[PDB]
RNA sequence: GAAUGCUAUAAUAGC
RNA sequence: UAUACCUCUGCUUCUGCUAUU
RNA sequence: AGUAGUAACAAGAG
């Protein structure tokens, strides 16, 4: 029967197979290079590389979040006092007056001598938190009679082009700082040599991350998303001023409370996990938004004074954005610490692999180098068209950053891209392994990847980085073309 | 400057070796919003889009628009085809039976002998099930109860016998009933005397009224499937629809799967039911043999494979054929018993969910249009996409707001049996005695075909053949997602093989969080997840030690239980700080009591309460482990009227001691606003009956009690003996015994 | 007098006509359905719901009782509990702060027997506490995925048997039909009942705590030389893919586990000693420094009375009384006369399938024993001859017969296999056919007895036969008789054979089992180069690592002296994982290819490295002088344990683009240790012995020649060779 | 010189 | 009408199957 | 507004 049916079936039905060649692997998502599309705009919840925390050295033992936010401004009074709105940038559908009034309401409320961080539901605060903007439910009986009532055309994510600021984030979040943020608690005493190896191995891994920008950002993101969830449930029917706080320790070993700005949390009667709560963010920054204007169309910026960044008097701006979050995102925010594990593991795999080859603990060897082995170096990035080698510690941090960006820009666009591109990564690894891969419908494979590339900054930059690397590998392959070819 | 590219790791490390970095599982999984009717309708359209060239007719039972692709015209193109040829499905199974002699009857025997032992309560372990009495999803255990109570009213007491078979007999009999009656509670006001001005208080009471439905209306509800959207669907841009089935059809599906499982377990290429290390072992062994068996000079090629529209294309009538062909030697009753489940699925009806919401932006009004009233408004009032969907739905639509769906399996109903039909394709191995030989692995739609041939041009002739073979079983290979390479590396069910299945730590990262059971449990689970990851998912000791720290943070923030010596302000922290000062043995305090974390790699597998017990204060442990503490809820040891809605105490894998931190959360009281209130009384009734039964028979908590006699009869006799032996022994007095026998006399 | 109150409450409950009808209609079976009846939908996102709910004022529900009312409503301006009653508990709701309050100023309850209740867990800790930690070692570990026991049991029983025991301990009245099991564990029942007697913990907890230490938690895990539960519980700290930790637990270790491990050690020693000159030299060297857990192998072999050929060989090698005592699970034999020759054959079984079993030749006599019962057995190739036995226990007699019948491998025994018998595991692993047949017939014995056949009982002095029911009968089983009635100084050859004082041998290294298995306890070799007793992949990786380490010298020494650096102690170990029947042939090939690279200038450092280890085993050439030719070199173990000659393989492959050599997934840089010319220098020259490249594929010569077609050429003849896909080469002799 | 087959409220995988 | 600047609610606004058990 | 993204929330109920 099978023979009979296969015999009489149309030859048009086939896998239509073709052997994969490097030249067939065209660049993914060519639209990201089209300059006619808009630059993908910064759409994160909080600021990252553009952030500016006001340093406030503590006794060491904690206090209430209002009390620290007050005492932090009390030190930087020149900013806290600045009551004249020097507007620089305005978000299309924002209200300068309302936003500034709100900022001042926050600063005043947090600066005052009262216990509460509650905000009166002013005409501005209402507009800012989106008071009563929900539509009214009516009977289907009445709905059916109304001709003007229609099913709305689904809003789609618009197409954007590549944006330097994404590259610039990675670069700066990757780099080292003097400041340790992580709040890693105590562990039981070591006994088993495995534990002594683990503990000593941590001192290299944990520190390398703890002393990098990405870490502080992550910790801020967590510690905010905590207090935001704590308020959202506790103070449901209250507008509340939540300060964007974070504890940091310098090389000298001194605790500094870091105020990055103030947020206001609208009413939070969150039934569904997806149900939204409007959070309006006021964030300190040294970044002049006029420099890269296509980055900040979502933001409203006020120049609010200056500070000595070192010997330089840098001007201080205030980035104001009406933002939103839900139960899920807030929860996953409190579980952003696990970015450590995903990055740490992947490299501990390399250390443990290399350790089996050499026959001793290659931890200290891989980072710094020992008497026998010179330090482990990785192809890290590019510099005017040419590949650059970097540290084990760098290659670690570059992953930790990536894993943070996986959270920060984590949506269905990324999920779909990550999963579909992984399929093409493996087809490349085949060509690299010289395992002569074949494909059936490559275009179909591509379309699945390319339909995911819309308005996600990380997805658009990943398509750039992928297309960049592919070109480098495609060059590397040439070496193998003429091997065992006689000639 | 210097521009970092993270993809430049893949220059130093091969993709497979660092695959973990391609899984963004620190990120948020995609959740659905509002209605799933759009996604549901899509399935209903697509299922028929792949069967449209088949035999279309009207069901003289339901009145529904039935479509049948089986034995239909073979495809002209590579668009998904449901037109499977019975002969080819049978031939494939005959080869499978020849390769595995006696397996079919061997399975059928065990599957049949199981069914004879299987009780009804078996159906009370299946999450949310469609209840036909209320036409809403309900807990499996309740959905059954509502069916048993309703069956009794139609003179169907087969349930009471206790075996599944006689209950199943009642289900296929209930289809013959001219009308089906069922209870549906109505509220009733009643004056009650109270210490009140007016001197009374009105309170609404539930009253079980008997509703009836016609033979057809009931049949459609029996054949009905409720539909949702799949939430937290990882690594996918756009959402997909999922279906929950009726307590009627759930019964018959258990046996047809249980059958296919027995077959799969004893197949070389089955990925189901084996899992984790058992699966890795089996696949690692399978790859090794099929690798070394490659002819010298020839080429071994592995097709990393996925099948498209697996559910939409796989037809029930083909699954019917499979049960018939598999049960060939089984007795006539069991051949029929199996036949039912596929028969129900070949006449099944898809419920279209919530509906569509229509709005006016100017007026700021929104309204949900229910599925029955979908064609109540002109289609111009629906958006472009939905208009087409509804137009294509039109000829499969039922006025009660449902869709006829004869073709298609529906989402994941016959996984085991589909795996078999898959394997059956891999069982062919060659067509026309050509210079190739294929053999693979199959876990539902997911398959990895190995082809040993003379040259890769020949391998492709084999793949091209396999492709065409699958098309005759209604199995469509995804040309977009499937890819092929020389044997050595492949992907199967997100397991990445590169001369051995590689570690992929990222996949199970989400499990590292605070599980959300309670304090005492979440610690155990927390450490057990690390311990188990150190073994299976290749987590090194440093990362493992960090994974403790990170947990212990999340725990302390989640359960607001920071170190007693910390200065973190909080409501619980105020008493935690007093406990820290009051306590001498502070290392004996649990983390949840602001105690210090003493966990490390070596002791992950010991309960915290057992680790610290030795260095606790006697008063502290005396509290922490109080035998009759109010947080856990024990027995009376006194007998007033202690009767709460206490669910059956389960047997969870995590090892943790029962103490004050083993508490339970308050029940979501959203129910108090809606008219569903009534059910709380129905619960708090059953609760009373059970809780007391457990006071008579203490073994009921531990082991399932057996008996087709009355609960009252059981309780009566036990208490009657208890009283007699309590009197004759001297535990009870004459005055008490007289009362005992007098009260029991009244029953 | 709890009885009265229950009857009083029943009368209260029966006044509710809705409750009455539930009790009247709902059957005892249906209790299990209405118990699970609830409003609550199953919480799909509990991690979140918890994180959220902990920010609410009263997230927990107390049980309505006098104790709940010992918690105050507020404490120092903290609302501890509300008046509002939970839907579920029908008791007051409270804040997490309530727990913290109770744990601080709550009433101090009696925790009597707690440690006796949770003994299981306290032992778990006691083991970790009274343990000793050795050294961590960095190097390849071949982890194998095997179904192991996760937790030490007090006594192992099937869940059914286990459940019935717990019932007798906790709920005597509601036990049901008294089973045999009841008597079998009467000691355990009484012991536990006496130990849990004066406790206040809830019976349901006590029930699961016993279930935890009676019912077996047996699951697949990646293990390496450690299977004993008390090791498996610590498996996370024992090893990873690339490191190993020596760990000695506490409490006690079984003589049975001590035994089965002690075998693996000896087998592993012998399997490696065989390859060296003077095996007895090495066998003694290793065995004196072999430690099983914390106990030296010599002390272990002295202490234990049992163990296979290997144990006796090593016993002799160390100078200890060799015990010719065998075991077949429950059966225990001691050889009087005979010599067994285990040959693999295709056996047909009763159900009608073909199983591969090792069948023993020769007439042999043993002292068979099973519990109190004792006997003498005589058997030949797949036929039981005669079986004398004593009349001890009715079941111990019944078992010995079934065991002896199976042990004999009688063709009648294989005929009586009617039903489902699994030789292959769910994960396609092998289960010992003889040990599965033993396990099958111990349950279903009536089939074997009927399928065997009966005859007349003996009419001798003390000899009287027994039938199926095990009673003094007229008809007895064909060659079964019951009676009333119940060493020599050896020396061992350097080549490992046990010779008698006469000259006849009793054992040899050729008589030990070829099956490597996971040791129960941790085996340690206290000699440097312990890796030599490793697995195929471990030995393979450790060898090539040692080659790469000493490549500088080893490659130079080769260009001077020819055969000087072929004999190396690493390449000896490496030989013991090569099939002995191809070892010689492979060396013949490899050396020819290596010398061909040296003499004709056409070097290839990756190939040198790959082949050099194979050049140890004394060469074995063809009869016409020329060496044997190969495409791949198969090694001991799984079908993926092979080295390709032309391509790469799961053990060994070289990436020239990166100059990266991959050895069992571990990557090593050949940067620096590589000549300039090699890149362009073809592989075709170092692929066949006495064969060198001339040009590219010449269509006139036709298709690519096989190993055979290549071997069957005459010097100066051209041929088409394929190295790997898309690299055709034209090679000449 | 082998086994002992199961059966969670988490997470993963596929549908 | 109203009580109502009151009261109740925060997964119950339909969350499936099969495996890892 | 905003979140967000093929459909919702921007409180719901007596
Ligand atoms: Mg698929």
């Amino acid at each position: 029967a099978i023979e009979r049916n296969l015999a009489r079936m149309s030859p048009l039905v086939s896998v239509t197979p073709k052997k994969l060649t490097w030249e067939d692997l065209r660049p993914i998502g060519p639209h990201i290079y089209n300059h006619e599309l808009p630059e993908v705009p910064y759409n994160a919840f909080l600021l990252m590389s553009d952030e500016l925390g006001l340093a406030n050295m503590t006794e060491g033992k904690s206090k209430k979040p209002k009390t620290l936010a007050k005492e932090c401004l009390e030190k930087y009074s020149t900013l806290r006092d600045q009551t004249d709105p020097i507007l620089i940038m305005k978000s299309e559908k924002a209200n300068e007056n309302f936003l500034w009034k709100l900022w001042r309401d926050c600063v005043n409320t947090i600066s005052n001598e009262e216990m509460s961080n509650e905000l009166q539901k002013t005409n501005y605060a209402k507009w800012a938190t989106g008071d009563g903007l929900t539509y009214q439910k009516i009977m289907k009986e009445v709905a059916i009679d109304d001709e003007t009532m229609c099913q709305e055309e689904p809003k789609i994510p618009n197409k954007c082009r590549v944006a330097a600021w994404v590259q610039t984030e990675m670069n700066l979040l990757s780099t080292l700082t003097s400041k340790r943020a992580l709040d890693l608690p105590e562990i039981g005493p070591d006994v088993a040599p495995v534990e002594h190896v683990g503990s000593e191995r941590r001192k290299y891994f944990v520190n390398e991350i703890n002393y990098c920008k990405a870490s502080t950002v992550m910790m801020k993101y967590v510690l905010f998303h905590t207090s935001l969830l704590n308020e959202s449930n506790a103070s449901m029917g209250k507008y509340k001023v939540i300060p964007i706080t974070n504890r940091v320790v310098n090389e000298k070993g001194e605790s500094f409370d870091m105020l990055y700005g103030l947020a206001v949390k609208g009413q939070s009667h969150l039934r569904g996990d997806t149900d939204v709560v409007t959070v309006v963010t006021f964030e300190f920054s040294s970044t002049d938004p006029r420099v890269d204007s296509g980055k900040w169309p979502k933001y409203t910026v006020f120049r609010i004074g200056s500070l000595f960044v070192s010997g330089r008097e840098k001007s201080v701006y205030l980035y104001c954005r009406v933002n939103g979050t839900n139960k899920i995102q807030m929860k996953w925010g409190m579980e952003a610490r696990r970015c450590l594990l995903q990055s740490m593991q992947q490299m501990e795999a390399i250390v443990e692999q290399e350790s089996s080859i050499q026959g001793y603990d290659m931890t200290k060897a891989c980072f710094k180098g020992d008497r026998v082995n010179s330090p482990k170096t990785f192809s890290i990035g590019t510099q005017e068209g040419k590949l650059v080698k970097g540290s084990f510690g760098k290659a670690l941090r570059v992953i930790f950053t990536k894993c943070l960006m996986h959270y920060v820009f984590g949506n269905a666009q990324l999920e779909g891209f990550s999963a579909e591109s992984r399929r093409l990564l493996l087809l490349i690894q085949a060509l690299k392994d010289r395992k002569g891969p074949w494909v059936f419908d490559l275009e179909g494979m591509y379309s699945g990847i390319e339909e995911c590339i819309s308005n996600n900054p990380w997805v658009i930059q990943s398509a750039y980085w992928f297309n960049e690397w592919l070109g480098f590998e495609k060059e590397g392959s040439k070496v193998l073309e003429s091997v065992d070819e006689i000639m | 400057g210097m521009n970092i590219n993270p993809y430049f790791l893949f220059i130093d490390v091969p993709i497979q070796a660092a695959i973990s970095t391609t899984f963004p599982y620190t990120g948020v999984p995609p959740y659905s919003h509002g209605t799933g009717t759009g996604y549901t309708i899509d399935t209903v359209i697509r299922t028929h889009e792949y069967s449209n060239k088949g035999k279309q007719y009207i069901s003289d039972v339901t009145g529904c628009t039935m479509v049948d692709p089986t034995n239909g015209p073979l495809p002209e193109d590579n668009e998904p085809s449901a037109y499977a040829q019975l002969d080819c499905v049978l031939e494939a199974l005959d080869r499978m039976d020849e390769e595995h002699p006696g397996l079919f009857q061997a399975a059928s025997q065990n599957a049949m002998e199981t069914l004879m032992v299987t009780t009804v309560d078996k159906l009370t372990q299946g999450r949310q099930t469609f209840d036909w009495t209320v036409c809403r999803n309900q807990p499996a255990a309740t959905a059954l109860n509502t069916t048993i109570t309703s069956f009794r009213l139609n003179d169907l007491n087969g349930a009471d016998k206790g075996g599944l078979i006689p209950f199943c007999q009642d289900i296929i009999d209930s289809l013959d009933r001219p009308e089906m009656t069922f209870f549906s509670v109505k509220n009733i006001k009643k004056k009650l005397p109270a210490k009140n001005r007016k001197g009374f208080l009105i309170k609404r009471i539930p009253m079980k009224v008997k509703d009836k439905i016609t033979k057809v209306e009931y049949i459609k509800r029996a054949l009905s499937l409720n539909t949702m959207t799949k939430d937290a669907e990882r690594g996918k841009l756009k959402r997909r629809a999922i279906a929950t089935a009726g307590i009627q059809i759930r019964g018959f599906v258990l046996v047809v799967e249980n059958l296919a499982k027995n077959i799969c377990e004893n197949l070389e290429q089955s990925g189901l039911p084996v899992g984790g290390n058992e699966k890795k072992a089996k696949l690692s062994n399978a790859v090794a043999k099929m690798l070394s068996n490659c002819p010298p000079g020839g080429i071994s090629m592995t097709v990393t494979g996925d099948n498209t529209k697996w559910n939409e294309c796989l037809n029930p009538r083909i699954f019917l054929a499979m049960t018939e062909r598999i049960t060939r030697d089984s007795p006539i009753w069991f051949r029929d018993f199996c036949s039912i489940a596929p028969v129900l699925f070949s006449n099944k009806i898809a419920r279209l969910g919530k509906g569509f919401m229509i709005t006016s932006k100017t007026k700021r009004l929104k309204a949900q249009i229910p599925c029955p009233d979908l064609f109540s408004i002109p289609l111009e009032r629906y958006n472009e996409e939905t208009r087409a969907k509804l137009k294509k739905l039109k000829p499969f639509f039922n006025e009660e707001g449902t869709a006829s769906l004869s073709p298609g399996m529906m989402m994941g109903m016959f996984n085991m049996l589909s795996t078999v039909l898959g394997v059956a394709a891999l069982g062919i191995k060659n067509i026309g005695n050509k210079e190739y030989l294929w053999d693979g692995l199959q876990s539902s739609d997911d398959f990895a075909l190995f082809v040993n041939a003379k040259d890769e041009e020949t391998c492709m002739e084999g793949i091209n053949d396999f492709y065409r073979t699958c098309k005759l079983l209604g199995i469509n290979m995804s040309k977009k997602k499937s890819y092929c390479n020389e044997t050595g590396m492949f992907e199967f069910t997100s397991m990445f093989y590169r001369d051995g299945f590689v570690s992929n730590f990222a996949m199970e990262l989400p499990s590292f969080g605070v599980a959300g059971v309670n304090e005492s449990a979440d610690m155990a689970i927390g450490m057990t997840i690390i311990k188990n990851n150190m073994i299976n998912n290749g987590m090194g000791p440093a990362t493992a030690q960090t994974a403790i720290q990170l947990f212990i943070a999340d725990y302390r923030y989640t359960y607001k239980c920071h170190r007693g010596d910390s200065k973190v302000e909080g409501k619980r922290m105020k008493i935690i700080k007093e406990l820290w000062e009051n306590t001498k043995g502070r290392d004996g305090l649990l983390v949840a009591d602001g105690g210090p974390n003493i966990y490390n790699l070596r002791n992950l597998h010991i309960p915290e309460i057992v680790l610290k017990y030795n260095l606790m204060d006697p008063e502290y442990k005396g509290r922490l482990l109080h035998p009759q503490n109010p947080f856990v809820g024990h027995l009376s040891i006194k007998e007033a009227d202690i009767t709460p809605a206490h669910g059956p105490v389960k047997k969870m894998d995590y090892d943790a001691v029962s103490g004050t931190h083993s508490w339970r959360t308050k029940r979501n009281r959203s129910i108090l606003n809606t008219d569903q209130r009534n059910m709380i009384l129905e619960e708090q009734c059953y609760a009373k009956c059970c809780n007391l039964f457990e006071a008579c028979f203490n073994s009921a908590s531990y082991r399932k009690p057996v008996g087709q006699h009355s609960m009252l009869e059981a309780m009566a006799h036990r208490l009657r003996m208890d009283a007699r032996l309590d009197y004759e022994s001297g535990r009870m007095s004459k005055d008490d015994f007289e009362k005992a026998m007098a009260h029991l006399g009244e029953i | 007098g709890m009885t009265l109150a229950k009857i009083e409450l029943l009368k209260q409950l029966l006044r509710d006509n809705e409750a009455k009808t539930v009790l009247k209609q709902t059957t005892v079976d249906q209790y299990n359905i209405i118990r699970k009846f609830n409003t609550s939908r199953i919480e799909k996102n509990p991690s979140l719901r918890m994180k959220w709910a902990m920010c609410s004022n009263f997230p927990l529900a107390l049980t309505k009782g006098d104790m709940a009312n010992r918690i105050p409503l507020e404490y120092k301006g903290i609302q501890l509990k509300t008046n509002a009653e939970d839907i579920g508990t029908k008791g007051q709701m409270c804040s997490i702060a309530a727990v913290t309050w109770w744990n601080t100023y709550g009433p101090i309850g009696d925790t009597e027997g707690f440690e006796r209740v949770y003994e299981s867990f306290f032992l778990r800790k006691m083991r970790l506490d009274n343990a000793t930690w050795g050294r961590i070692t960095f190097g390849p570990v071949e982890r194998v995925r095997k179904r192991v026991l996760l937790n030490p049991l007090t006594k192992e029983m099937p869940p059914d048997e286990a459940s019935n025991v717990i019932m007798e301990i906790l709920f005597p009245k509601e036990a049901g039909i008294p089973r045999e099991s009841t008597w079998i564990h009467r000691e355990l029942i009484k012991e536990k009942r006496e130990k849990l007697k004066g406790t206040m913990i809830t019976p349901i907890v006590l029930a699961y705590m016993l279930e935890r230490e009676l019912v077996a938690r047996r699951r697949f895990l990646p293990v390496a030389g450690a299977t004993s539960a008390e090791f498996i519980e610590m498996l996370h700290c024992l090893q990873g893919e690339n490191w190993r930790q020596i760990y000695h637990p506490g409490g006690n270790k079984l003589t049975e586990s001590r035994s089965q491990s002690m075998i693996v050690a000896c087998r592993k020693i012998i399997r490696r000693s065989i390859v060296a000159s003077n095996p007895l030299e090495l066998a003694v060297e290793i065995a004196n420094k072999t430690v099983i857990d914390t106990e030296p192998l010599k002390s272990c072999l002295a202490a234990i009375d049992g163990g296979d050929v290997a144990c006796d060989i090593i016993r002799a090698a160390l100078g200890l009384k060799i015990r010719q005592r065998q075991r077949f699970g429950r059966l225990e034999l001691k050889r009087i006369s005979g010599r067994g020759f285990k040959n693999d054959e295709e056996i047909l079984i009763g159900n009608g399938t073909i199983q591969k079993i090792g069948i023993w030749d020769g007439e042999e006599e043993f002292h068979v024993r099973c519990g109190e019962c004792r006997g003498i057995l005589k058997k030949s190739k797949m036929k039981l001859e005669k079986l004398l036995i004593n009349s001890a226990k009715k079941e111990d007699m019944r078992d010995l017969i079934i065991l002896c019948m199976v042990f004999s491998q009688d063709t009648r025994m294989f005929q009586g296999v009617r039903g489902e018998i699994n030789f292959l595991n769910r994960a396609g692993q092998l289960l010992s056919p003889m040990y599965q047949l033993q396990r099958y017939f111990l349950n279903r014995s009536n089939d074997l007895f009927d399928q065997w056949g009966y005859e007349e009982s003996p009419k001798a002095s003390e000899l009287h036969g027994i039938n199926e029911s095990m009673n003094a009968s007229d008809y007895t089983l064909k060659g079964v008789v019951v009676t009333r009635n119940v060493t020599e100084k050896v020396s061992i050859t350097k080549n490992l054979s046990l010779i008698k004082r006469t000259g006849e041998v009793i054992m040899g290294a050729n008589d030990v089992s070829e099956l490597e298995s996971q040791a129960q306890l941790m085996i340690t070799y206290d000699t440097p180069k312990m890796w030599e007793m490793g697995t195929t992949k471990e030995l393979v990786q450790n060898t090539y690592q040692w080659v790469l380490k000493n490549l500088v010298t080893l490659k130079a020494q080769f260009l001077l002296g020819k055969e000087d650096m072929f004999q190396w102690d690493a390449f000896e170990a490496f030989e013991s994982i090569i099939p002995q029947k191809m070892a010689g042939q492979y060396s013949g090939f490899a050396r020819a290819v290596l010398k061909q690279m040296r003499d004709q200038e056409v070097m290839k450092t990756d190939q040198f490295i790959k082949l050099l280890p194979f050049c140890f085993s004394p060469p074995k050439l063809r009869s016409n002088g020329e060496p044997y030719q190969f495409l791949k070199l198969v090694l001991k173990g799984g079908g993926e344990n092979f080295i390709e000659v032309r391509k790469g393989s799961p053990l060994f492959s070289y990436n020239p683009q990166t100059e990266v050599l991959t050895i069992c997934g571990r990557m090593m840089s050949l940067k620096g240790k590589i000549e300039d010319e090699e890149r362009n220098r073809s592989m075709g020259n170092a692929v066949l012995a006495g064969f060198l490249v001339s040009g590219k594929y010449d269509p006139d010569l036709g298709d690519f020649k096989t190993i055979e077609e290549l071997e069957k050429l005459k010097p100066g003849e051209k041929a088409n060779i394929l190295l790997y896909q898309g690299k055709p080469v034209k090679v000449v002799k």
